[PDB]
């Protein structure tokens, strides 16, 4: 002892967090950088390009094969978010059941070959989750109505509009796949998802001269109720009128970290924003996730103490943090 | 493989010399027997049952709804499943997406000896239940939809239908039935196994074969889909334009008599 | 009422729960520590694989977000290293929500906590400390937070809280916060409020679950 | 590790062993120590083979 | 002469070859958070190690004295 | 000491004075103090009775975890080449037996058992990173001690507690009852498993039947009543 | 690179590197050359000019460097071999090192998960297989191989423990179950471990079988990896 | 709904409804994937872009295997619609060109994932023929940047609906497709698609030559 030696050889980054990611978190931490070689309070930059996968993306070319509602790619490091949003239609203040959701499949590519695992699906639903308890969309947005379709014997057609027997709403989803996720993924999927709400138009709908007398007589091989009414409503994309929403509830996310560093486990409580490479996401037990709106409202922080210690002197710095993110990204995309 | 490493030599110096002679020794333009049974359900609108000599066995069944064609694209849907295979393994499914491609209505196929007036077309159900495999199914499934087709009896209409005539859904004649004619393609497959180019590989060929190509007869002339296989993945190779050619050539002279011995029991 | 809990209901199973908070009626069981599945072998750890499952219909995506969020609370909770190489099944099943499942979780996800901390404590699965759970609510009509809301009062919300504590130096010293999910619209000066309430209503609800298990475990183990 | 098993058509499979197998480059040698590579080199699966019966257990 | 040696005309509307070269972050696509070279200064942390380590691989004394009691132990083996 | 404790609390003796560790105390592997993870009472010894204290928490389980020196019944679940696999309580880890287990019983001297059979034994070797082994052969004795391969009989799954709780004190009155009402072999296992048999049928069910029923109830006064009203009912 | 006249000095999949025979006079005097593949090349069939045509083709991006294995003069035998994350150009093989992390301890052996493969050091990759990103493969360390000096009475348990991160040289494919590891050399062994067994104080080696816990005071017992 | 997914309203319908092209490469743009490439081009006709990724060579043990193999995702795009079985017989074809080209004896135990991701297809102005060539471009790229052996670059033209794949500089062909194209279009296809393979071969070729 006291001459020193047998400490292996010096492995890269990524070697050495494969080999133990709680070491070389730790051993990034003493510089004062994040294993991504980066300052503690710097994130990913963000960089989006909005319709250029839309429908809506041109105004001389509405093609039929193209239904895409408002679409968003965000790339930040090397990981890239793909979102599209996407109708359908459904005949039918301040209470969570006056506002609606969508209701998205997040589908994540690690090498899996499926696409219906467990860390992708807890994902899609607490994204649905986060949307409720936001509040950005009213269910009398989605509650649209129908003007009249008529067809003429003159040889022409008029479809006669409203100002825009039953009534309607639609419903919204997003399919949004991650390819070569490195770190947390959700907030991507969170900042991505409002730069293409924001870009969200919807058809219009009409019906025809009595659609309640319309008949069906799809269903067969019954035993009664083999014809009856129905209500049968196409949409046309000739003209879209633009999505509704409550611009207030806009968030855009961040993540952190609270972890601790110790002199000897590398032979108090430091703060990580953001987390971007898997020694990161591996053994930063202890993170805060905050949607922060960019005028000192907060529409969700969830806080897991994986085990290490918190005084909520991190929090109270992570809630500005957030809010001056949310205030950079608001700017910078002018949405 | 499931072969001996011996074996798969022993077969790649036969095949692949001038004879090219092989286990049942055939010439290249010569295939096995084959037994057509049909016409066994008296629910069904045509069916059959073909039992070829490797012991493998498709059953192809024929029904039908007449349906509106202006709210339709599609006249001739196929379902494949195979006995021992899941409803969605990769082969198939691709087994399903060829011959639905092959059977595609104005593409070697009629889609006007499907229609009983110009506002009515018949959809065939086309449901192929593969009972053994063992070797590849869609020649002979190819081979079972020409007899089927053409034992395809569908309701004969009731009275001449026009497309105005009182503009309500066409309605059948209780008992008597219309004999269906139509021409289905015939799928062939040519096997290339060096610079030999041999019709119709038997199990044994197929794996060690490089590749094949997989061609149709419609209407007396070739015609698409063509596409090339891959008959393993363990003794492929790459092959030239000039044997391409002579496949061609191959086809256009043997396929004739062979659809004329089929059509007529 | 408010609370009750019972422990040693259920006979087959190496430890289990009842936990009822007035409407919200949960009961639980731990399995284990047993024989390891190979995908949920771990080496130096004991696995959790947790399940929770409604009254109502048929469990979905939103029990793999419950999921996540207790498996987050209970991986400090129970002694990692206590086993290695052994997995723990904790299979919570919901008897009675008594409100709409998807728009709310703020009760039933509190009573899964507590649930879990007795079953556990049942088990005889180490356990560093105390953890238990509190619901809070705020209502819009008098813009003010509600400790311990009811079925009505959680309606009538504009935002919901839910805190975790552990517990020690006589379970009484707040060691961390291992979970403080606040959702809806807060800002910071009702959050701090929302710690500092949150403390000592936690506080009450250790002292009752701690009384609880003494009094059931005494006639059980006797000298 | 130990033994093939060989398809002879039966209800089962048949036994075939190390002390029990000729072997070529020698009439027993190159193989030094049991692995299921060596035994592997010398026949693959697929591969057949003349062997004869030593003993019927009831097995099967 | 199958290859030859055109150049490529971009045209890039996704923006993909700024991306590839994610560079430092006073780069192109990423924010700034340190004015000074954010790359260098972590390389030559590495850079101080790596020649004293690697070549001091067996030469500290704790390696030379465990080497004789292989060493040693291994001699009956060769012989 | 001899008082109540539960998890997340001090240590009620100083870490300062010398314990030797037991069951149920945990020593945190960064901060070097030790602290109560079970819920149970706790029983700290004094010195000059013993050497140096020993602590323990005695706390209720349903489920058992290997000790050495533990006396446990498995049943034979595998028929391997060189060892036989047992399962003492179901669901749980492998616990291995050797060959050579059973005495006099050696290489040449080899058993001939099968899936099915009870055994009875000695932990001798527990570890959690690698395999229990039990032996029925008592090493420390130097007499197996009646160790051995029990048949016929009936397993009585129990409580941990009320198992070690028979065993340890022997002012436990439910067999003093019991031996009133037949005569008969009993065999404790500390894995929440006791066995029992008689020389009848009639006689071993009563048993069964009255050591199960007072092991729900689990008290003191029940104990009489539940014997002999049940060895009543067996025979009526 | 230049190796004689007639190399490429950059190669792409499909580009020729040399003719499968060669010549060149040194000294007054042919030398038939006879050329082969190694890794990152492979020897392809042809014709060309009417003729088999055999030729020695590069399949990887890279540089053509020469190494070797060893008409009036001798033949001599020249390997051609092109050298270039990459876990896609190696999978555990003979000869390259692995990183491995123990998930299961057993009576006379341990099941070691791969999550790294080492360049056959100085020039390094890891696995793209990870617990986090999905898919796991393991490879075994016995009970003979955990030393040398003595090693048939020298058991796993007195060695390692599970969650131990160990280096060890793949020392055959073996048996398609499992790769055959050997710790046995005086550079393989534990990396790191965490003391009190797998869950106290990161820890590494301070003498070649002990590893001085920094957080209980006391040595944990390990075989050990050195430079 | 579903136990693995969120569906939403279940009882809700869709929305009824009312050389001459660039070739521009790019490869190792995106990390946790051992090599990418993207393939965008632009005709008069439809603009499209294909992302691919290749992910192993991984190890597939307790069981042994005589040689490698490879697994073919394709992913339908954000902005195309096909059915399911089209998706199947292309990820058929395209495996068994690749099972010709790459060399597969270097890796036992192998299992090789590959996905083709069909990303965005947009017109201006079947469809499945169109992208085979870029589909051949963007996955032989990955390979490359991985270090997966190959016999020669993969690589094809199309020439009216007819998709023919060739290696070794035109001479062999490792594929041949043809639907819904016209009686004898064989030589004027094979000419053209010659051209084009060349002409994407060096383009290739200089992507691998930045790095």
């Amino acid at each position: 002892l006291e001459t020193i030696e047998i400490h292996p050889i010096t492995f890269p980054p990524e070697v050495l967090a494969r080999i133990s990611p709680e070491l070389s978190l730790q051993r990034h931490l003493s510089l004062g950088i994040r294993p991504c070689l980066r300052k503690y309070e710097e994130f990913r930059d963000v960089a989006i390009e909005n319709n250029t996968l839309s429908r809506y993306a041109d105004a001389g070319n509405i093609d039929t094969k193209n239904n895409i509602l408002g679409s968003n790619v965000l790339k930040s490091g090397k990981t890239i978010v793909i979102t599209s949003i996407t109708g359908g239609i459904i005949e039918e203040e301040d209470i969570i059941a006056n506002y609606a959701s969508v209701y998205p499949v997040v589908e994540v590519e690690r090498g899996r070959v499926g696409a219906c695992t467990d860390e992708e699906m807890t994902i899609s639903q607490k994204l649905h989750d986060s949307i409720l308890h936001s509040r950005i969309l009213p269910k009398k947005a989605l509650k649209v109505k129908a003007g009249v379709r008529s067809a003429n014997e003159d040889g022409t057609f008029s479809v006669l509009y409203p100002d825009e027997k039953r009534k309607w709403s639609y419903v919204l989803y997003a399919k949004i796949v991650v390819l070569s996720r490195t770190g947390p993924v959700f907030d991507l999927c969170w900042n991505s998802l409002m730069y293409a709400l924001q870009s969200v138009k919807l058809p219009r709908a009409f019906i025809d001269e009595r659609a309640s007398d319309l008949r069906m007589t799809i269903r067969t091989r019954g035993r009664s109720a083999t014809i009856r009414e129905t209500y049968e409503i196409i949409c046309d994309q000739t003209k879209s009128v633009p999505l509704m929403i409550n611009a207030k509830n806009i968030a855009f996310a961040s993540n952190y970290g609270i972890v601790e560093l110790d002199p000897e486990c590398q032979l108090n409580t430091v703060l990580i924003a953001d987390l971007d490479t898997e020694a990161e996401e591996t053994s930063i037990h202890s993170t805060i996730s905050i949607l922060a709106a960019p005028s000192g409202n907060y529409k969700q922080l969830t806080l897991m103490g994986g085990g290490a210690k918190i005084t909520p002197e991190m929090i109270k710095r992570s809630l500005l943090l957030s809010r001056v993110r949310a205030d950079d990204l608001s700017t910078r995309f002018n949405i | 493989m499931s072969l001996s490493v011996a074996e798969k030599s022993y077969l790649y110096d036969s095949l692949a010399s001038t004879p090219s002679i092989r286990p049942d020794g055939r010439l290249p333009h010569q295939f096995r027997p084959i037994e057509i049974f049909t016409d066994f359900l008296p629910s069904s609108n045509g069916s059959s049952r073909i039992i070829a000599s490797d012991g493998s066995e498709c059953i192809v069944s024929i029904k039908s709804k007449v349906v509106d064609h202006h709210v339709e694209n599609e006249l001739l849907q196929v379902d494949v499943d195979i006995a021992g295979q899941r409803d969605d393994a990769l082969v198939v499914e691709t087994i399903t997406s060829l011959l639905n491609k092959v059977l595609k209505s104005g593409s070697g196929v009629d889609s006007s000896k499907l229609q009983l007036t110009k506002k009515y077309s018949f959809k065939i159900f086309v449901d192929v239940l593969v009972i053994s495999s063992h070797s590849h199914p869609i020649s002979l499934i190819s081979f079972a939809i020409y007899s089927a087709l053409n034992s395809t009896y569908l309701p004969k209409l009731i009275s001449a239908f026009d497309d105005l005539e009182v503009e309500e859904l066409p309605t059948f004649h209780d008992y008597d039935m219309v004999k269906l004619d139509i021409n289905p393609p015939l799928v062939f497959i040519l096997a290339v196994v060096g610079n030999n180019m041999l019709l119709d590989p038997a199990a044994n060929e197929s794996e060690v074969a490089n590749n094949g190509l997989i061609i149709s007869w419609s209407n007396g002339k070739i015609t698409s889909p063509i596409r090339s296989v891959a008959l393993n993945d363990s003794n492929v190779k790459s092959f030239k334009p000039h044997l391409l050619k002579q496949g061609l050539a191959m086809v256009e002279k043997y396929a004739p008599d062979v659809v004329r011995s089929l059509e007529n029991l | 009422m408010s609370v009750q809990a019972e422990i040693g209901i259920l006979d087959h199973v190496d430890g289990s729960s009842e936990f009822v908070s007035q409407d919200t009626k949960v009961i639980c069981s731990v399995t284990g520590p047993i024989e390891p599945k190979a995908r949920q072998e771990l080496p130096t750890q004991l696995a959790l694989e947790i399940i929770v499952r409604p009254a109502k219909g048929v469990a979905t995506t939103r029990e793999k977000v419950l999921e996540d969020k207790l498996r987050a609370v209970l991986t400090p909770l129970i002694t990692r290293h206590c086993y290695p190489r052994q997995l723990c099944q904790i299979t919570c099943q919901i008897l009675e929500s008594g409100e709409d499942e998807a728009e709310f979780s703020l009760r039933e996800l509190s009573c899964c906590i507590n649930a879990a901390f007795l079953a556990l404590v049942d088990a005889g699965i180490a356990l560093n400390s105390m953890c238990a759970s509190i619901p809070i609510a705020i209502i819009k009509d008098t813009s003010d937070i509600i400790v311990d809301p009811t079925a009505e009062q959680l309606k009538i919300s504009l935002s919901v809280h839910t805190l975790a504590l552990e517990f020690v130096n006589g379970g009484k010293v707040v060691k961390n916060v291992l979970l403080l999910d606040s959702n809806g619209d807060f800002n910071e000066d009702q959050l701090f409020s929302l710690l500092e309430l949150g403390e000592q209503k936690c506080q009450e609800l250790v002292t009752n679950i701690r009384r609880i298990i003494q009094d059931n475990i005494s006639p059980r183990l006797v000298v | 590790n130990k033994r093939w098993k060989v398809d002879i058509g039966g209800k089962q499979h048949a036994v075939l062993m190390l002390g029990s197998v000729n072997l070529p480059g020698g009439i027993l040698r190159r193989k030094s120590e049991s692995d299921e590579l060596q035994m592997r080199s010398f026949l693959k699966e697929g591969d057949l083979l003349n062997a004869e019966v030593q003993s019927l257990f009831q097995d099967g | 002469s199958l290859s030859t040696s055109i150049p490529l005309s971009s045209q890039n509307s996704s923006f993909l070859s700024l991306k590839k070269h994610n560079n430092e972050l006073l780069g192109i696509f990423v924010p700034c958070n340190l004015p000074k070279t954010t790359r260098k200064v972590a390389i030559e942390n590495f850079n101080r190690p790596s020649p004293d380590d690697i070549i001091q691989s067996a030469q500290l004394n704790a390696f030379n004295e465990k080497l004789e009691n292989l060493n040693i132990k291994s001699v009956p083996k060769a012989e | 000491m001899s008082t109540f404790i539960f998890p997340g609390d001090s240590f009620p003796v100083d870490p300062t004075t010398p314990v030797k560790l037991g069951p149920g105390i945990y020593c945190d592997p960064n901060t070097q103090e030790i602290r109560p993870v079970n819920t149970g009472v706790l029983h700290v010894s004094a010195k000059g009775k013993s050497g140096v204290q020993t602590a323990y928490i005695d706390y209720s389980s349903k489920r058992y975890i290997p000790s050495v020196n533990d006396f446990v019944i498995g049943v034979i679940i595998g028929t391997f080449s060189d060892s036989y696999k047992v399962s003492l309580q179901n669901f749980s880890s492998s616990v291995s037996l050797s060959y050579m287990a059973f005495p006099n019983a050696s290489k040449k001297n080899r058993p001939t058992l099968q899936v099915g059979d009870l055994v009875y034994a000695r932990v001798c070797t527990a570890e959690k990173e690698l395999e229990a082994e039990i032996e029925c052969f008592d090493s420390t004795t130097g007499r197996d001690a009646g160790f051995g391969i029990l048949e016929d009989g009936m397993i009585i799954d129990v409580n941990l507690n009320f198992a070690r709780q028979l065993l340890f004190n022997n002012d436990f009155p439910l067999l003093k009852v019991l031996a009133a009402h037949t005569k008969f072999e009993v065999a404790i296992g500390l894995n929440g498993k006791i066995w029992v048999k008689c020389e009848e049928l009639s006689n071993t069910l009563a048993c069964y039947r009255t050591i199960m029923e007072c092991c729900q109830k689990n008290d003191t006064a029940a104990f009489k009543d539940i014997a002999k009203r049940q060895f009543k009912e067996i025979l009526t | 690179m230049a190796c004689n006249f007639q190399f490429p000095e950059i190669a792409y999949p499909g580009k020729l590197i040399c003719p499968q025979y060669g010549t060149e006079n040194k000294d007054g005097e042919d030398i038939i050359f006879n050329y082969v593949p190694g890794p990152g090349t492979k020897l392809i069939q042809y014709e060309h000019n009417g003729r088999t045509l055999e030729a020695i083709t590069a399949t990887l991006v890279g540089t053509v460097r020469c190494e070797e294995e060893k008409t009036r003069r001798t033949v001599k035998n020249i390997l051609v071999s092109v050298l270039p994350n990459d876990f896609a150009n190696n999978l555990p093989k003979e000869g390259d090192i692995v990183l491995t992390r123990v998930t299961r301890l057993s009576l006379q052996r341990a099941n070691v998960e791969i999550l790294a493969v080492e360049d056959k050091a100085a020039t390094f990759s890891v696995s793209q297989a990870s617990s986090d990103l999905g898919e796991t493969f393991r490879g075994i360390i016995r009970s003979q191989d955990v030393r040398s000096t003595d090693r048939d009475r020298v058991k796993v348990i007195e060695c390692f423990k599970p969650g131990d991160i160990v280096r060890a040289q793949v020392l055959s494919l073996g048996d398609g179950t499992n790769y055959y590891l050997t710790t046995a050399r005086n550079d393989l062994g534990v990396v790191f471990a965490r003391a009190a067994n797998g869950a106290g104080g990161l820890m590494y080696a301070t003498d070649w079988q002990m590893m001085t816990s920094p957080v209980t005071g006391a040595t944990e017992k390990r075989k050990c990896a050195k430079p | 709904q579903d136990r693995r997914r969120l569906l939403g309203p279940a009882a809700a319908k869709p929305m009824a409804f009312s050389s001459e092209q660039e070739l521009s490469l790019h490869t190792g743009f995106i990390e946790n994937c051992n090599g990418s490439a993207l393939v965008e081009a632009r005709s008069l006709g439809h603009q499209t872009s294909l992302i691919s990724a290749v992910y192993g060579p991984r190890s597939i043990r307790g069981s042994f295997t005589s040689q490698g193999t490879i697994s073919i995702q394709l992913k339908n795009g954000l902005l195309e619609k096909y059915n399911t079985n089209e998706l199947k017989e292309v990820s058929s074809f395209l495996m068994g060109i690749f099972n010709s080209v790459v060399n597969l004896s270097r890796y036992p135990k192998s299992g090789i994932d590959i996905f083709v991701y069909l990303t965005y297809d947009k017109d201006l102005t079947s469809q499945i023929s169109s992208l085979i060539p870029h589909c051949i471009t963007s996955i032989t790229l990955a390979l490359a940047d991985a270090g997966i052996e190959l016999v020669d670059m993969a690589g094809a033209g199309e020439a009216n609906g007819t998709v023919v794949s060739f290696i070794k500089n035109g001479e062999e062909i490792v594929g041949f497709w043809k639907d819904d194209g016209d009686d004898e279009d064989l030589l004027e296809c094979l000419d053209r698609c010659k051209e084009q393979y060349n002409r994407y071969r060096d383009l290739m070729i200089s992507c691998l030559m930045n790095q």
